[PDB]
DNA sequence: CTACCGATAAGCAGATCTCTCGATTGCGTAT
DNA sequence: ATACGCCTCTCTGCTTATCGGTAG
RNA sequence: AAUCGAGAG
């Protein structure tokens, strides 16, 4: 940024024999575009820019407080004054050639020097990526942060934009497919998520879902052991869906409110 | 009950600001304006165009 | 029809519904000096026989309560004497395509 | 690497800031040559950034 | 998600139940007892809350299921509460139930046969018989005749129902929409307060204790009293326990099963299982997994979760009432009663009410009683809940954030993507033999160099890095990428690798706030060499509302087909050229590419043959496909001698011509552009642009023709040659106007910002006669003398005075600024353009300020001529305490420049005063933003919530998801906005006939369709309307209506509008021009079927977005009636019945005169009594009767009757019957407070006063100016047992109450100036059938009003339509922004669906389908339970729900399926 | 006459875009 | 030293108290 | 993980 509130970043490092050179031989460090003014209005950068170029010919330094000059005294009369008695232009104009062809440019280009600061915000700060990694704890979806290694959000009005754009496979890609998409089980006849469990494999027999709200206890080849070794029969009608994990979350959340979701398998 | 003035009459409102922008409409040279900054410190401006003789409105930014 | 001049006693209004099949509707004297569907803001309100209102159904795959409803309490209702079920054809002069035709149902 | 401006307020040395030079002078051209500087970015001369122009750890 | 592994099953439905206490032991894995989380040693406890039953918890194999701790599901488990508990989210229902039942009967207080006919009418309303519901009322005829009454009323719902099961007006399982909804939950409500509202029962007739609430967890009764005791004695504060109430509940459940089984169901109950009222109570509390229990483990920092406190806060209470009853068991038998067992019973009860809380604490914080624990409530309820937190919106893979800096050699549809992320993100890619030459070849190159792969999944799921390994393992692998499967099993199946981002991919950019659809597109992805920030085009900007200046903007990489060819045909950045919002384009070149064409394109360029090659080749560049032709055409020179020598114009013209396709003519286009003639010379036609067969013959090109600007260049290519020419148009033009401004550069300086001597001169000269101004018009205001010294007391009197009064400040801050600012419009006018040194073309600050490159000619102006006033709000700059303006300016200054008129310039700065005063308006400019950001939106949450499933289904009738219609036409035409813009442009399409024709290929679209019948009957409609049409609307009938109701417009060619037919006619009658006139009207017929909006286009969320994103460029609100955003809250957010601001437009009669007009509205308007009294004198006399004479003194007659049209008589009668009786209520009133010119009378008078004296309290004197109207005096006398009274301000008080005349609602009718031609009347206040009175003055026909609550009442459903319409499109028009009339008619339609005035907020959507969006909209928990409570089965038709369950949506491409066809 | 209602007046519940950094997170009794 | 027990400035609606109108 | 502060668009 100068001085005057003219910040913006540094697009591109252009290189010295692509740049404009002027007839004196100097090539600028800063090309500033000219429509950066016509709405800010920041007449001082180019008050200044006129002042600055004048100071570093004569080896001055000139004052800049402002009410110095008035509508009579003016600062461009005063600097141009100051640039035409060492031989430059009154309205510090320099002819300057095209660096990338060679001819010279159309008109005379406005040069000077100006006071540039350089702000903190740098690039390095702000750029992140992430294809997979660390997920959150009970919802399996990306992490917050940057410096964790964490995915971004696509919010509410993301997905309002998505749907308005009839995307629906692509909506599906970003809140589903690629946010916490889980393959569950699920039991075809009692319709509950989380209510069922692996069944814990035996010696020679293969392990299978089993559902633990569709069966009844063995005290009270369909048969199947627990971890705890309390074997009981239940029902194998469990199918497998996809799902996000929030769901399955949300599902125990209601659970500790005792109110229960059924949830219709399509095929039966 | 006054002495100063008190009301004001719309006829005797000239909202004045004139600049000779060209209407939309019709093509009145006269064609009012008002400039109000939106939607950052840095944002570009706008200005609320507004024509004499048809009445015609334009908010264009550029 | 029956029309009354300032009030109605509660002993009248609880025999509207009490005289079947036949129906008797009420409107007062007052707040009718003018037509409601005179006013330009109104559209052309024409009641629909069952013949077109089952083909209308039929045309556009519906259930009588999923189309768009009219109160039975609204004045339009009541100057046509609309009666639940029954749809009713409006003409919406809209400003961009000139005139059409949209149906509401009195339930 | 800062220095002093060369246009200046009075007060710039009654306050003492030239013991903290916050920018540097550079050579600006109000131009529209590039096309990569439109809405607020700004071009920057690749040698003189070789050389030392608005570097900072 | 992996495309190789297809799932079967799918969540069709989902229903609302309750987890009986049975159930949950049934599905537990194991009970826990002991809050003993984790012993010494540091492990968890056997049977503890981190059991290892209830999932594998770190290094543990989980017990239930015998898996590690990354592939446990998490088994539940739950506690056994000793004691049931009032449930704190069905607490309502049960207290509401219960306050209304019989303890002795257990039936209901109410009428059992109104039981009945309640559950009669809920067993209806459960299917789609509505009409019978209302029906059933209508029977109408002890024991006996109930019976014979219930069992008719019975036969007849069961009869009705078999009916319409049989006829198919229902089915097994119901019907159950909006309407249907709507009217079953009103019968509920008022069934609820039927039956709370009994004093005693009707089936034993015995009274029951009444309760008490206090909050939560907590109910009480309180004891009869003597009249009900007698009453049940003849028939034949206290605790209640929470087994008790249950035992109470269950009996009155049992015993009304019948109406309860309707009352608690919306469906046909298919399973017929009974209502337990055991539902209410927590018998067992169900406790969520260890998974989902876990705790935080933050280095040490291994914190205990929440959920596990209150649980184990909760066991410790349950093992207190354990060991307590163990305890009172022993002590019974001692049987103590009175000293050690009634302690133990407190403890008991005090310990059940912990416990209780504690259960309450667990689920819901809000009501904990004595920062706080969340609760299971709050993790659900808001933003920062789990709807709208991780299932509304969640964190995603493969994407990537960062600043964008700005690019022109990208192509305006590609995203320059930096090394850094093409590394990272990958696309997985299943080999195949058209892909084992390249896919290997990445394998081989690795994860590093780019283009290069990072993984290889096998067949067999195995997922296999490239990152670690060496170059020889990556060569043997990709030698061994496709082999063949010795392994049966995946047969089917090919390696899948995840190659980096090539060039061929797509890519989603997006930029928050993402307000409309068109700020979040696809851009197919140029992988740059150099940097580490993404590349944008310019074009790319009027979309996402970015700048270049620190911007970042989030990237997302889609990994299926099915979303890269979304993001590549319906989200791209093609396909986005025009906003939804009105049809104007978004896409054009912004600043130096627009002073660049306005240079190039003008008649002094000239260019030699090696200049124009150049040029041309470097803008087109034929080997990446810009050009159509294979080969570069160029043009011959304009001048042949003595040198060749083409122009910019032919540069135009053959960039046109190379990229224009070939077989078609170029465009005839006629516009205009915003640089004027005058600024070329004499006789000059630059400003009119022409194209001829695809070149450019006059004007230059400017903001008009590539930017935001309709009827362009770029726009009329688009027109013609599709969307993807038109981006090529706009890439090659970006080249162009790039690489002429390296070679011709543009700047700007100090000399373009000069004037001349004698321009100087004109603006001193002028400015020196703004010395006056500001005194003028202050002598003016303070309606003094003209040519009245600054300095003279009188006038700074009447200064300091309206410094004193904020209105009379408005006077003279408004009258002063018009004069000051016409002085500035003189100096502008005159100084600009002839003013200045250097001129346009050459000052370029003047060039692109005409250009509309960047700036305005306020900004030029302001920059060379003129600051001029600066205005805080409406006013100039603030005004101090003493009458100065700043310290700099003695106090009432009647200067311009004291006022803040700044009369300095940017070019030679300011003084330190205007300095100030100028600093004032750019922080009120700071300001003013600072609170738009603040509060700006939630407008479109609020609507997108609701209009988020409406869409346009193949009928063309556009309904909401569920299948709920809300219009049978998109806007009653069913064309699309984005395809809109041209159709009324009959020149343009005459003009391009050819190409047009071309483009639309009739020989391939004539024999699908039917071009017959719908013209016909076009024919004869209008050839009816022709007829009509000179009647009013009322009158005319529909013998023919519009020809869209009939035949489909998309199938029959002819089918169109009313009003594109009508003007489409009027142009080939008022113009006749060689093609035949039929073939243009073809042409003009299939672009219409063309033009219409497919079926599945989501014209809700667009209606949405069109009505919300452009309300943030009007939330600022400078200078009565509300405006803006909350005008938009009342009309779409609150539908409040009061409207702020009411009024009425009521037209007058063309023969009532203005004077007329006036005088009808003072007789209307309200006027009360103190508008009419000058002054009040009050003469206390206490010398002991305290005496309170008033003398009231009213203004002169021939004043007040002429301004207010009162006589005196009515003056006499409002004073002697209202005012007087009020002062004297208000006198009472204190006291009781209080106790903590000639009278020669003429006898009629003197009877006025004896009934005064009768009539009122404390009146004993009377008397009234008769004559002269002038004056009243009356003497109020009282006693001396009062203290003091004001009796001043209390005369005020009722003065300003007192009404002297009035028509209700109205208190004020202005006759405002006619606007577009018509003579209208506004009132302040809405009272329809009190203007139906003024027949004579009032077109009553015509009275239509602000508010929509008034005139749905007293006009309809559909005036209130109407008028929504008209009062949203009011907003924006204020504000001078277009929003389709479409998107208004469809948010009115919704609006206004059910017959009432809804509003798009948690009750306006109370009667919806789908419970999911409003439990993710907002108020969950009551969403929740009013879902649970009617078992409400919902069928993911709502987008909201489809993302809950993850299904994919039915809007746009999820509106049909796809099916193969196997062909054996 | 008598419930029976009811127009006030009064109480109560919920919202008010994305992103990056750092700093700090509590205290009285009793063996 | 160390383990138990604990603390002054918004704005829509929906829902209820309260001391009196209101048909039969 | 909550708040506090600082900032970017
Ligand atoms: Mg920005
Ligand atoms: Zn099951
Ligand atoms: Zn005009
Ligand atoms: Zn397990
Ligand atoms: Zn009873």
């Amino acid at each position: 940024s100068s001085r005057h509130g003219q910040k913006g970043v540094c697009s591109r490092k252009w290189p010295t024999i692509d740049m404009p050179f002027s007839e004196t031989g100097i090539q600028p460090d800063i090309i500033i575009n000219p429509h950066a003014f016509p709405s800010r209005m920041t007449i001082g950068m180019f008050v200044e820019s006129l002042a600055g170029k004048a100071g570093a010919l004569h080896g001055i330094a000139q004052d800049s407080t402002p009410w110095i000059f008035n509508e009579d005294d003016t600062p461009a009369d005063y600097f141009g004054e100051q640039l035409a008695k060492a031989g430059y232009n009154y309205h510090g104009n320099e002819p300057m050639y095209s660096g990338a062809t060679g001819e010279e440019l159309r008109a005379d280009i406005y040069v000077g020097v100006v006071y540039y600061q350089r702000l903190r915000h740098m690039v390095n700060d702000k750029f992140q990526v992430r294809s997979t990694g660390p997920v959150n704890s009970l919802t399996m979806q990306p992490v917050k942060g940057r410096k964790r290694h964490g995915g971004i959000r696509v919010g509410e009005m993301e997905r309002d934009a998505l749907i308005g754009h009839g995307t629906s496979f692509l909506l599906q890609d970003r809140l589903l497919n690629s946010s916490d998409y889980t393959q569950a089980s699920v039991c075809r006849e009692c319709g509950s998520i989380l209510t069922t469990q692996q069944s814990v494999p035996r010696i020679g027999s293969i392990s299978t879902v089993c559902c633990r709200r569709c069966s009844m206890r063995f005290e009270d080849s369909q048969i199947w052991e627990d971890g705890q070794g309390n074997k009981f029969v239940g029902g194998n009608e469990t199918t497998t869906v996809a799902i996000p994990f929030v769901l399955k979350y949300l599902d125990s959340e209601l659970s500790a409110m005792g109110i229960r979701l059924r949830y219709n398998v399509e095929p039966k | 009950k006054s002495v100063v003035k008190t009301s004001l009459k719309k006829n005797e409102l000239k909202d004045g600001a004139t600049i000779k922008e060209k209407c939309p409409q019709c093509g009145n040279e006269e064609m009012n304006y008002h400039t109000l900054q939106l939607r950052s410190a840095d944002e570009g401006a706008t200005v609320f165009y507004t024509c004499t003789s048809c009445g015609y409105k334009f908010r264009t930014n550029n | 029809i029956f029309v009354y001049q300032n009030n109605i006693t509660p002993s009248a209004m609880k025999l509207v519904p009490s005289i079947p099949p036949a129906t008797i509707e009420t409107f007062n004297e007052a707040a009718l000096v003018v037509n409601i569907t005179h006013h330009e803001l109104v559209p052309k309100h024409i009641r629909l026989s069952s013949d077109e209102k089952r083909e209308l159904l039929k045309r556009y795959r519906l259930k009588e309560s999923q189309l768009p409803r009219i109160q039975r309490a609204d004045p339009v209702a009541l100057y046509l004497g609309l009666k639940r079920g029954e749809v009713v054809k409006i003409i919406r002069k809209s400003e961009t395509s000139g005139r059409y035709a949209s149906y509401r149902i009195c339930m | 690497t800062g220095q002093t401006p060369i246009v200046k307020a009075n007060l710039y040395d009654d306050y003492g800031m030239d013991n903290f030079p916050n920018g540097f002078n550079a050579v600006v051209a109000v131009i529209s040559y590039t096309g990569y500087d439109m809405d607020d970015a700004m071009i920057i001369n690749k040698s003189a950034d070789e050389r030392g122009f608005g570097y900072g750890t | 998600m992996d495309i190789s592994k297809p799932v079967g099953s799918e969540i069709t439905s989902v229903d609302f139940g309750i987890l009986t206490a049975k159930e949950i032991r049934n599905l537990s894995a194991k009970q826990i007892t002991n809050p003993t989380v984790l012993d010494n040693l540091g492990h968890p406890v056997s049977g503890g809350l981190y059991d290892l039953a209830l999932g594998a918890f770190l290094r543990n194999l989980c017990s239930t299921c015998g898996l590690d701790e990354k592939f446990c599901p998490g088994h539940q488990g739950h506690i056994e509460l000793p004691v049931p508990c009032y449930n704190p989210l069905f607490f309502n229902q049960l207290y509401i139930y219960l306050r209304a039942s019989c303890l002795f009967c257990h039936h209901f207080r109410l009428k059992s046969v109104e039981v009945h006919r309640y559950a009669c009418k809920l067993r209806l309303l459960q299917y789609g018989l509505i009409d019978e519901s209302y029906k059933l009322d209508e029977i109408t005829l002890s024991s006996t005749l109930l019976n014979e009454l219930k069992s008719k009323r019975s036969e007849y719902v069961d009869m009705a129902i078999a009916k319409a099961l049989s006829d198919g007006r229902t089915t097994e399982r119901g019907s159950f929409t909006a309407t249907v909804n709507d009217e079953r939950k009103k019968l509920v409500h008022e069934f609820h307060k039927k039956l709370l509202s009994r004093g005693k029962c009707d089936n034993c007739g015995m009274f029951s204790p009444k309760f008490r609430k206090d909050g939560f967890t907590k109910i009480f009764e309180t004891a009869l009293n003597e009249k009900q005791i007698t009453n049940n004695r003849v028939k034949g504060s206290t605790y209640i326990l929470s087994t008790e109430v249950k035992n109470i509940l269950d009996t009155v459940f049992r015993k009304e099963q019948c109406v309860l089984q309707y009352v608690f169901h919306s469906r046909p109950n298919l399973s017929r299982k009974l209502v337990k009222a055991d539902s209410f109570f927590m018998d067992v509390l169900v406790v969520p997994p260890t998974r989902f229990r876990l705790p935080s483990k933050l280095g040490e920092e291994v914190h205990e979760n929440s959920q596990n406190q209150l649980l184990s806060k909760v066991l410790t209470t349950s093992l207190l009432i354990r060991d307590l009853n163990d305890d009172l068991s022993k002590l019974q038998k001692d049987k103590v009663s009175l000293e050690d067992r009634r302690v133990i019973f407190s403890r008991l009860m005090n310990a059940f009410v912990t416990i209780q809380n504690d259960v309450n604490a667990f689920i819901d914080s809000t009501k904990a009683q004595g920062v706080p624990i969340p609760g299971v409530k709050q993790a659900l309820e808001k933003k920062e809940g789990l709807f709208r937190k991780h299932m509304m919106g969640k964190r995603v893979n493969y994407a990537a954030r960062s600043v964008i800096s700005p690019d022109p050699n990208i192509e305006t549809n590609e995203i320059g993507v930096p090394p850094v992320f093409a590394v990272k993100l990958t696309y997985p890619e299943p080999v195949t033999a058209y892909n084992i030459a390249e896919l290997r070849q990445a394998v081989i190159n690795g994860p590093d160099k780019w283009p290069g792969a990072t993984q290889i999944q096998n067949e067999d799921g195995s997922l296999v890095s490239l990152i670690g390994m060496s170059v020889e393992q990556r060569k043997a692998l990709a030698n061994q990428l496709l082999t063949p499967s010795s392994n049966v099993s995946t047969h089917t199946l090919n390696k899948k690798v995840y190659r980096h981002i090539k060039n061929r991919d797509v890519v989603l950019m997006n930029r928050q706030p993402t307000l409309h659809k068109a700020s979040m597109m696809g851009h197919k992805v140029r992988v740059l060499p150099n940097e580490k920030t993404l590349r944008l085009h310019y074009a790319n900007t009027g979309a996402y509302n970015a700048d270049f200046d620190g911007d970042e903007m989030n990237m997302h990489f889609p990994q299926n087909e099915n979303a890269r060819a979304e993001a590549l045909n319906l989200a791209n950045t093609d396909s986005q050229y025009l906003t939804p919002t009105s049809g104007s384009p978004v896409r054009g070149l912004i600043q130096d590419h627009i002073s660049a064409g306005v240079w190039l394109t003008s008649k002094d360029s000239f260019f030699t043959r090696e200049q124009y090659q150049q040029y041309i080749y470097g803008c087109i560049r034929p080997e990446d496909g810009h050009t159509t032709r294979s080969k570069i055409v160029t043009l011959p020179p304009t001048i042949f001698k003595p040198y060749p020598l083409w122009t910019g114009k032919q540069i135009i013209t053959t960039v046109l011509l190379n990229v224009t396709p070939p077989d078609m003519p170029g465009i005839n286009l006629i516009s205009k552009n915003k640089i004027k003639n005058e600024y070329w010379g004499k006789g000059s036609l630059e400003n009119e642009v022409l194209f001829k067969d695809g070149a450019l013959l006059c004007g230059i090109l400017d903001k008009s023709q590539y930017g935001a600007s309709k009827y362009g260049i770029v726009h009329s290519l688009h027109e013609v040659y599709g969307p993807e020419v038109a981006a090529k148009v706009l890439s090659v033009l970006g080249r162009l106007f790039t690489n002429y401004i390296t070679a011709t550069a543009f700047t700007c300086g100090m000399d373009d910002l000069r004037l001349t001597a004698e321009g100087n001169k004109w603006r001193t000269d002028i400015l020196k006669t703004s010395v006056d101004t500001g005194r003028e018009a202050a002598a003016e205001v303070t309606n003094l003398d003209k040519d009245t010294p600054a300095d003279d007391p009188e006038l700074l009197k009447r200064l300091q005075e309206i410094l004193r009064d904020n209105n009379k400040s408005g006077i003279l801050d408004a009258v002063t600024s018009s004069k000051v600012n016409a002085i500035t419009s003189q100096v502008v006018s005159k100084c600009v353009p002839d003013g200045t040194m250097k001129k346009f073309p050459c000052n370029s600050m003047q060039a692109m300020a005409l250009s509309g490159a960047k700036g305005s000619n306020v900004n030029v102006s302001q920059i060379m001529c003129l600051l001029g006033q600066q205005a805080l709000e409406g006013r100039r700059v603030p005004v101090m305490v003493s009458g100065k303006t700043l310290p700099s300016f003695k106090p009432y200054e009647t200067d311009a420049m004291a006022g803040g008129y700044v009369k300095g310039r940017f070019y030679s700065g300011i003084k330190p005063q205007e300095y100030y005063f100028h600093c004032m308006a750019g922080r009120e400019g700071l300001i003013d933003t600072a609170v738009k950001t603040s509060r700006s939106g939630y407008l479109q949450r609020c609507l997108t919530k609701q209009l988020e499933g409406v869409h346009v289904s193949y009928d063309n009738s556009i309904r909401d998801a569920d299948g709920t219609l809300v219009q049978f036409m998109y806007g009653g035409d069913a064309i699309d906005i984005t395809k809109e813009s041209h159709m009324t442009q009959f020149e343009f399409c005459l003009d391009n006939y050819y190409a047009l024709l071309k483009k639309y290929n009739p020989s391939a679209l004539i024999e699908h369709l039917d071009v017959e019948s719908a013209l016909k009957y076009s024919k004869k409609t209008l050839k009816y309307r022709k007829k009509h049409s000179k009647e009013p609307h009322y009158k005319q009938s529909v013998k023919y209506d519009p020809v869209l109701a009939k035949y489909n417009p998309a199938k029959y060619l002819g089918s169109v509008s009313e009003n594109f037919q009508d003007k489409l006619e009027s142009f080939l009658d008022k113009n006749s021009k060689g093609v035949n006139e039929k073939k243009f009207r073809a042409l003009m017929q299939l672009k219409y079927m063309r033009s219409l909006i497919n079926p599945g286009e989501a014209v809700g969320i667009i209606a949405s977005q069109s009505v919300g994103e452009p309300s943030t460029q009007m939330t600022l609100n400078t200078f009565n009636v509300t405006l803006g955003i909350p005008r938009l809250r009342e009309i779409v957010m609150t539908a409040s019945a009061a409207i702020k601001t009411p009024q009425m437009t009521l037209p007058i009669w063309n023969d009532v005169s203005d004077e007329q007009a006036d005088t009808f509205c003072k007789s209307i308007s309200k006027v009360l009594l103190s508008e009419v009294i000058d002054k009040v004198i009050v003469t206390e006399t206490t010398g002991a009767a305290r005496s309170y004479v008033i003398h009231m003194r009213f203004f002169d007659n021939n004043e007040y009757s002429e301004e207010y049209d009162v006589s005196k008589e009515e003056l006499q009668n409002v004073i002697s019957n209202q005012f007087i009786h009020l002062l004297e209520a208000a006198i009472v009133k204190e006291i009781k407070k209080q106790k903590r010119a000639n009278n020669n009378m003429n006898k009629v008078q003197r009877d006025r006063q004896s009934a005064i004296i009768s009539h009122h309290r404390f009146i004993t004197k009377y008397n009234f100016d008769d004559e002269s109207g002038k004056w009243c005096e009356f003497k109020l006398e009282l006693a001396a047992d009062t203290e003091k009274l004001l009796m001043v301000n209390i005369v005020e008080e009722i003065c300003r109450k007192s009404i002297i005349r009035q028509i209700p609602h109205i208190d004020r009718c202005v006759h405002p100036e006619p606007e577009n031609g018509k003579r209208v009347l506004v009132t302040e206040g809405v009272n329809f059938q009190a203007m139906w009175d003024q027949e004579a003055f009032i077109d009553v026909d015509g009275i239509t009003s602000n508010d929509v609550a008034a005139v749905l009442k007293t006009y309809g459903v559909e005036a209130a339509r109407n008028t929504i319409v008209n009062e949203i499109n009011n907003v924006f028009s204020r504000y001078a922004i277009s929003v389709s009339f479409r998107h208004l008619d469809l948010i009115a339609d919704m609006m206004t669906r059910q017959g009432t005035y809804l509003a798009f907020n948690r009750q306006g959507m109370e009667t919806s389908t789908s419970s999911f969006m409003k439990m993710s909209y907002e108020t969950t928990c009551q969403f929740l339970t009013k879902a649970v409570l009617d078992n409400e089965r919902e069928q993911l038709d709502s987008p909201s729900a489809r993302i809950v369950v993850g299904k994919l949506n039915n809007v746009g491409t999820g509106s049909f399926d796809v099916l193969a066809k196997v062909p054996n």
